[PDB]
RNA sequence: AGCCAGGAUGUUGGCUUAGAAGCAGCCAUCAUUUAAAGAAAGCGUAAUAGCUCACUGGUCGAGUCGGCCUGCGCGGAAGAU
């Protein structure tokens, strides 16, 4: 809702400067300050949003008739992106097999495992102009954590065996340490995730990769920023992995007799160096 | 424009032209080359 | 040859495949593949024992397109090839150190007309001892 | 002089009302008349125009000089035209043309929509191009620099309104 | 004085070569062709590509140019019922 955002421009711009393939998918009807529709191609629906309001209305509708064409010369261009993603589209493109809504993401979801195509969309987050909008496509071009491949533990030394674990709850459990803020409560804190399996309250959940024991104590979750005590952790929720006495960058989060990670990649350097001195020499004890 | 009594012609290119009878020099790329008055 | 478009004779000695920053700017006129211009003159660069600066010229054309010329090297490095050291002109009319007659500046000048129409033999014998004067050294025969 | 050694040759196409002091020039699109001042001698002699500096204004070579370059400009500018184009670079600056009317897309918190004279044919083929036609030299120039001085080139991005064949001179921050 | 107009081309011009590559600066300060070109004036610039001065080589086809002396003129020149 900018002066000089042309959404057809940037699109085509990833295909000159990051030379990536994008085939978009949610085009414009505007004129950038009466702009009310977004245009969604696969369901050829523009999207009704809300006069000035924080979020009533979806009204879909059909295209509009000053964009009649447009939209013409750039469905033909989706439907193209499923006769090069999967080889069983190609003579269905020719042939004239008709090409659904619901057909032609069977095709371009297996072209997210890849990432050979990114699914762009355009629209305001603060006019309340496409938020309704975006998000349904994340269940549906972005991926889940059971349709990816999961934990894969390879070993330890032994051999070079990478073993795809489930992404149930029938597996060992296995978490992954990252985002470990503090706290003036409890000291230590986590922002940790779990891939799969489940874990009760209170666990003896080691390190595995720097040798060293801690034990698992009250779990909290948040609204991004309030405490609400998360006891029973399922596959796949995200929390504060509490009362680690030691934990590093990228550990492990696992019980004993288990599969077990070993993996820290690419370990930054901090290059701007200045020289901070205390004000009293009560201070620098402090 | 700056103002001081000497009209010095100090850049390579600089025009004079006696507009309103206040001689004022023009530079091409400098502005800082540019007095007015003498 | 040609005109205003482009004519500037550079290149140095050619052990060094990478353009050289200050060469790589005639190289930055009329827009070259880089590997080109390596893949040129690397077929008769194995003729020779490199260390000294050999020149060509560019020339270019309308779309795309470019050409050079190669010569041999001339007799100013020749000059501080033989007497060991690649600079001498410290003090011009100050230094007498260093002797190489006429017979040796004429079969580097064969060289040059076996090569070029200009830089002449008996013309530029005097300028082959201008460039003896000028690094401070002898010439007797 | 140079000026003197300067004839101008009117063709077929533009016919002049020599009405002494008082010169109408009937043309292709318009009419280019200048009255001119009392140091000159008129006459369209054969076919190619002669002139001449009138006595006691001694001066008025230079007053006749301008002449002798203007008609010339005339008559060739009634019938050919002026193509007088400028480069809108400014973020999110657009230019178009209805009528005779031009916007002004300039950062502002209101539209400028200004409206220009007769002798005056505006064209825009872009957002950032925009095409001014015209019979007079003055006023291919004036309506086009009004444009230009309300956002005059920065000399430190190369933002503004600028001339088609006008090079700026933008530097460089070289503090922060 | 302008439009075409080559900026004929030996060379990297050293030093000290990291670039001080005609264009940072000290000593030389020759010129292969001299109907047009200096081992050189600034900008582009770490260096150069871009743009010129150099001779205007070809067109206009007549006057033109830089200083010395005086007659006068302009600026310099802003004050308080």
């Amino acid at each position: 809702d900018r002066m000089g955002a042309n959404f057809l421009k940037v699109v085509n711009q990833i295909k000159t400067r990051l030379g990536a393939n994008p085939v978009p998918l949610q085009l414009a009807i505007g004129a950038e300050e009466h702009f009310t529709g977004v245009v969604d191609l696969v369901k050829m629906k523009a999207i009704n949003w809300n006069d000035a309001d924080q979020g009533v209305t979806f009204e879909y509708e059909d295209i509009p008739a000053d964009m009649v064409e447009l939209a013409n010369e750039w469905h033909q261009n989706l439907i193209e992106s499923a006769a090069e993603a999967s080889e069983e589209l190609m003579e269905k493109y020719l042939g004239g097999e008709e090409l659904t809504e619901a057909e032609i993401k069977g095709a371009l979801r297996q072209r997210v495992l890849n990432n050979e195509i990114i699914l762009v969309t355009c629209g305001s987050a603060f006019k309340n102009k496409g938020v309704q909008a975006m998000l349904d496509a994340v269940i549906d071009y972005l991926p889940s954590p059971v349709d990816v491949p999961a934990i894969n533990g390879i070993l330890d030394d032994g051999k070079d065996t990478p073993a795809e674990r489930h992404a149930s709850d029938d597996e060992p459990f296995s978490a992954l340490a990252f985002k470990i803020a503090t706290d003036p409560f409890v000291g230590n804190l986590t922002f940790f995730r779990v891939y799969s399996g489940v874990v009760n309250s209170g666990d003896t959940v080691l390190n595995s990769v720097k040798a060293a024991r801690e034990r698992f104590g009250r779990i909290v979750q948040m609204h991004a920023n309030k405490r609400e005590e998360i006891k029973e952790v399922r596959a796949g929720d995200i929390a504060a992995a509490i009362g680690l006495k030691d934990v590093t960058t990228g550990d492990t989060l696992c019980d004993p007799d288990a599969p077990i990670i070993l993996e820290r990649m690419e370990f930054p350097e901090p290059v701007i160096s200045i020289a901070v001195e205390p004000k009293t020499k009560a201070d620098q004890e402090k | 424009m700056k103002v001081r009594a000497s009209v010095k012609k100090l850049c390579r290119n600089c025009k004079i032209v006696k507009r309103d009878g206040v001689i004022r020099v023009i530079c091409s790329a400098e502005p800082k080359h540019k007095q007015r008055q003498g | 040859a040609k005109k205003v478009q482009a004519y500037v004779k550079l290149q140095v000695a050619a052990g060094m495949a990478n353009p050289s920053p200050p060469v790589g700017p005639a190289l930055g006129q009329q827009g070259v593949n880089i590997m080109e211009f390596c893949k040129a003159f690397n077929a008769k660069t194995d003729s020779i024992e490199k260390g000294l600066p050999i020149p060509v010229v560019i020339t270019v054309y309308a779309d795309r397109s470019f050409t050079f010329v190669t010569k041999t090297p001339p007799a100013a490095v020749l000059l501080k090839k033989a007497a060991g050291i690649k600079s001498g002109s410290g003090k011009p009319n100050k230094d007498k150190v260093g002797k190489i007659s006429r017979a040796q500046l004429q079969e580097i000048a064969q060289t040059k007309a076996a090569d070029m129409t200009g830089a002449d033999i008996e013309a530029m014998t005097r300028s082959i001892e201008g460039t003896a004067r000028s690094m401070g050294l002898v010439v007797e025969d | 002089s140079r000026v003197a050694k300067a004839p101008v040759v009117v063709p077929a196409g533009v016919d002049v009302k020599i009405n002494g002091q008082v010169i109408t020039i009937k043309g292709k699109n318009g009419e280019l008349t200048r009255t001119l001042n009392d140091a000159v001698e008129v006459k369209h002699a054969d076919n190619t125009l002669t002139f001449g500096p009138r006595d006691g204004y001694a001066d008025g070579w230079a007053q006749a000089g301008t002449a002798r370059a203007l008609l010339n400009s005339m008559v060739i500018g009634v019938t050919e035209g002026f193509t007088k184009k400028l480069q809108l670079v400014g973020v999110g600056y657009r230019a178009a043309v209805k009528g005779n009317v031009i916007n002004l897309s300039l950062g502002f918190s209101h539209p400028v929509d200004h409206q220009l004279p007769a002798g005056i044919t505006a064209e825009c083929p872009t957002q950032t191009e925009i095409v001014l036609k015209g019979a007079d030299k003055q006023v291919i120039g004036q309506v086009a620099a009004d444009l230009r001085a309300y956002r005059r080139p920065e000399p430190y991005k190369g933002k503004g309104v600028r001339y088609a064949d006008e090079v700026v001179r933008t530097k460089e921050a070289k503090k922060k």
